[PDB]
């Protein structure tokens, strides 16, 4: 609050216009001249914004518009006039030159290499669409945006989706219905035909935002397009339909049952093994796998968004669906059986183990496991044992397999009381065979060791004792080894697991169990000297 | 595709390896990419906003990487947002410092050959180094001279300018 | 760059000479060079015709003088061939019909613009290595600066 | 014995168009049954296709070159007055 500002405000305006006249022309902002132009546009913006005091007249705003236009076309330098350009838009200047300038800013929002440059261009263009009364010209500015979705570079294509998502949040309901068909179909291509992953994710989110605020009658019309794609001959069209239908289940939420009746017959055809039995071309094998993977992810979305597990009415289709997922636990592609393991993992968390044996209308999924329960749990364990031998095995991959093994281990135990040793012996053989052949690879030993610790912890202190020598037997082998001193990852893991065994089970009984492994080591070597002779 | 000296790969190097695998199996370059691997990848800033990726490849494979240099650069620049990509062999863990610098400079401008070198001493006493490139490949590497100068300054520490003489 | 000269007619234009034997034309308003032409040897000095906006004359190291039309730089308008050493400086008479040239050989010559041979040559025993020459503004006198001080 | 060349599993990491055929925009519009709303959607999409997408910015060197030809033509037009 300075009283000399009002007296000197007239002299300030002349000085700032002279500097803008001199230094905003082409090629006049290199080197030291650049920072003068930067601070010159900032100080002018303050004068424009404060209309209450020493306000800039409307004729002068047209002059400042020309200077700002000359700045943004200068290719050599970075543009510095975006802050001024926003301030003019807030003053509601209505001249024909506004429209031509905004076209350049819209082009710059896509093609600018600098990340801050694209951010500022978007805010100017978005400010222009919402706050100016040009209704007739609003339509061309929207179809220009959709044409920009085919930009060759990722950054420009990402910036377009940023602008589209903002308009979906801010348009009224009526405008959104009129242009629904314009946005939806080209965005469907972006989810499948894009080269980058992050643009595909952003394309999915802006579709969901569109589906959130759209009326229910328009939702049905859009879904008929998806249903038509489901029956399309093209393999890409079918996996596109699964991907788009996967977006509905979030937007519908718990309201997808009205459309759920037609979706199930379509899925059971695709995930059925008979389709993919014989394929002679590597192109079709990848086409088949990407189709199958997309449909299984649709099933996962249905299981979490809807209570598909706790459904009984479409009993005939659910039984066929739930058996095909079991048949895909042996699929060679790692992306396939990982999702199949995720599907079967979702069953095991939902159903308590004592309930299944107690049963050894009703939901089909529970009835699927309950019937032939001994045969099913053997196949699940055997399939999980096969997944450990997969070459594309990781820590994230192993964790899902281990959790499925934990549920199979529990179920077999309570079944015995009313093959756990067979399961432990099978995994113990894998650890023995790997260390002999390739001690370098630690992946399978890590998953097996984590399995042993969790199985013991779940079992009670008395119950681990019949199984204690078998649990600790592979741990002793890796406790001391030639490769163990080189890479102590396995040795440290063994020491950690042993300590929980000492806490969980009595220390004297642990010493009794540990000695029992030690003595059996003594006779086995003693026979080995006889074998040496 | 990344084989560093017993270290974990970085996120940028992992992304480069992902793109290389995508080209290896999906595209029609399998017969060459299958036998090839890189050592490291780095990103640097040149020219007041420009960005350059340097792909460090092992020496015995470098010649093979020259067979498909242009295709890989064209695909990787499109995969990124226009950032300039250069392939350089891994010299520093035989040759003296000057020999290593010369080998780096040869690898840096690969589509064009180095045909001459001049040093001009200005009246103030400063020196300007000019490296001459062949006229046949001028249009291919004409826009990358600032990138070459920035990369050479970052790696070696010397200031170098690039020109195209009329006479061969 | 050795020399730079403003054009007296169409005052926004510029001319220049550099060390790789080229001549470059600039434009002040648009802040960009216009065109480049390369000769056999380096040009020492450039001068604009004060009566013809598109005409300029270059003093070159190959004992010669070249008059150019800046619209068509592919070929020179005329060549002037009386000097026996490198030409260092040129200056036009205000009438625009003649120019005077200094050379490393101890003489100065007057050439008509439309002719290829000199009208006159001036020399003195005490004069050596004429460095700079200016035609006076009333078109009556010539002044020269040499290295005997 | 097959993998998708991406470490993380997602529907966005599938890397489509690697092998097989391409899918154009017309394949989405052809099979669906005709209607007035479908007709106006087709008209809107055709008008969108009519618009021009922004080209990649040219390199600095040819931008400077094109500046040179523009300025030279303007100066030649100015100088032709004195003939």
């Amino acid at each position: 609050p300075l009283p000399s500002i009002e007296t000197k405000a007239e002299q300030l305006t002349k000085h700032l216009f002279l500097l803008l006249k001199d230094y905003a022309k082409l090629g006049a902002a290199r080197g030291q001249n650049f920072h003068l132009v930067v601070n010159c546009f900032k100080c002018v913006t303050i004068l424009v914004k404060k209309v209450k005091s020493y306000q800039i007249t409307e004729k002068q705003l047209q002059v400042l518009l020309a200077y700002a236009e000359e700045d943004i076309y200068d290719t050599s330098r970075q543009a510095t006039a975006f802050g001024l350009l926003k301030a003019i838009l807030s003053r509601k200047l209505l001249v024909p030159e506004i429209d031509e300038v905004m076209r350049k800013v819209s082009k710059l929002a896509v093609s600018a290499q600098s990340e801050p440059a694209r951010v500022q261009c978007r805010q100017v263009f978005l400010k222009y669409i919402l706050d100016y009364p040009l209704g007739d010209k609003l339509r061309p500015n929207l179809e220009f945006m959709l044409a920009q979705l085919n930009y060759e570079h990722e950054t420009g294509r990402e910036s377009t989706l940023e602008m589209i998502a903002y308009l979906f949040d801010t348009f009224p309901q009526g405008l959104l219905h009129e242009n629904c068909g314009m946005f939806f179909i080209p965005l469907c291509l972006m989810t499948i035909n894009d080269d980058s992953a992050t643009c595909k994710k952003m394309a999915s989110m802006t579709i969901k935002s569109l589906l959130g605020k759209i009326s229910l009658e328009k939702k049905d019309w859009l879904f008929d397009m998806v249903t038509t794609w489901f029956g399309a001959k093209k393999r890409l069209n079918r996996q596109l339909a699964a991907l788009i239908c996967g977006l509905f289940v979030e937007s519908e939420g718990v309201d997808f049952e009205k459309r759920l009746g037609t979706v199930l017959p379509v899925i059971e055809k695709e995930i059925d093994p008979e389709n993919f039995k014989d394929i002679m071309e590597e192109t079709e094998e990848k086409a088949a796998d990407r189709l199958l993977f997309s449909f299984l992810t649709l099933i996962t979305k249905l299981i979490k968004e809807c209570n598909i597990i706790q459904f009984t009415k479409p009993a005939e289709t659910l039984s066929k669906i739930w058996s095909h997922v079991h048949s895909h636990l042996r699929h060679p592609h790692n992306w396939v059986w990982l999702t199949a393991a995720q599907i079967f993992g979702l069953l095991f968390a939902s159903c308590q183990p004592e309930e299944l044996i107690q049963k050894w209308p009703e939901p089909v999924a529970i009835k699927f496991l309950a019937s032939d329960l001994d045969q099913k749990m053997k196949s699940i364990s055997l399939a999980s044992c096969h997944q450990l031998h997969s070459k594309f095995l990781d820590q994230s991959l192993g964790e899902q397999v281990v959790k499925n093994l934990l549920f199979a281990a529990k179920v077999l135990y309570l079944l015995e009381l009313y093959t756990l040793l067979w399961l432990i012996q099978k995994l113990s053989r894998i650890a023995k065979l790997e260390a002999a052949y390739s001690p370098r690879n630690p992946l399978k030993r890590t998953c097996i060791f984590k399995f042993l610790g969790a199985v013991a912890m779940d079992l009670g202190i008395d119950k681990v004792k019949p199984y204690l020598p078998m649990i600790i037997a592979p741990l002793f082998r890796e406790l001391n080894s030639t490769y163990s001193e080189q890479d102590p990852l396995l040795k440290n893991l063994s020491q950690e697991i042993i300590e929980l065994l000492k806490k969980l089970v009595g220390l004297e009984s642990f010493s009794l169990a540990f000695a029992s492994v030690q003595k059996q080591a003594n006779e086995k070597r003693a026979l080995r000297k006889k074998r040496k002779a | 595709i990344v084989k560093p000296n017993g270290e974990k790969p970085d996120e940028f190097e992992s992304g480069i390896s992902q793109a290389l695998l995508e080209l290896e199996m999906n595209s029609d370059l399998k017969a060459q990419l299958r036998e090839l691997n890189i050592t490291a990848a780095k990103e640097i800033e040149v020219g007041g906003g420009r960005k350059a990726i340097i792909i460090f490849v092992p020496v015995p494979q470098l010649k093979s990487f020259q067979k498909i240099q242009v295709r890989l650069v064209r695909e990787l620049e499109k995969k990124f947002s226009g950032k300039h990509v250069v392939f350089i062999a891994q010299r520093r863990i035989s040759r003296t410092l000057t020999a290593v610098h010369d080998a780096i400079l040869e690898d840096l401008v690969f589509p064009s050959e180095i045909v001459g070198k001049r040093i001009r001493v200005k009246l103030d006493g400063s020196r300007l180094i000019k490296v001459h490139l062949d006229k046949a490949q001028q249009n291919n590497v004409e826009h990358k001279v600032e990138t070459f100068s920035g990369v050479y300054k970052k790696l070696t520490g010397k200031d170098v300018n690039f020109e195209f003489p009329e006479f061969q | 760059i050795s020399s730079v000269k403003f054009n007296p007619i169409e005052t926004f234009l510029l001319g220049s000479c550099a060390s790789d034997r080229n001549i470059v034309l600039y434009d002040m308003r648009q802040a960009t060079p216009l065109k480049k032409v390369i000769l056999d040897m380096r040009t020492n000095t450039i001068c604009w015709n004060p009566m013809e906006a598109f005409i300029f004359t270059a003093a070159n190291e190959d004992y010669n003088l070249y008059t150019f039309d800046m619209r068509a730089l592919d070929t020179p308008v005329m060549v002037h061939m009386d000097h026996v050493s490198a030409v260092l400086d040129v200056d036009y008479s205000p009438t625009g019909k003649e120019f005077v040239s200094a050379s490393f050989d101890k003489s100065i010559r007057i050439f008509p613009v439309d002719k290829s041979r000199s009208r006159e040559v001036y020399h003195t025993k005490r004069m050596q290595h004429v460095i700079c020459v200016k035609w006076t503004s009333d078109s009556k006198y010539i002044m020269c600066g040499s290295d005997e001080m | 014995e097959r993998s998708e060349a991406s470490l993380k599993v997602s529907e966005f990491n599938v890397s489509s168009e690697g092998s097989g055929e391409k899918l154009v925009l017309a394949d989405l519009l052809e099979p669906v049954k005709t209607s007035s709303s479908l007709a106006t959607v087709k008209k809107q999409l055709s008008r969108v296709k009519s618009k021009k997408t922004v080209e990649l910015p040219l390199n600095k060197e040819e931008i400077e070159r094109i500046h040179r030809e523009v300025a030279f033509n303007k100066t030649a037009q100015v100088l032709s007055k004195w003939d």
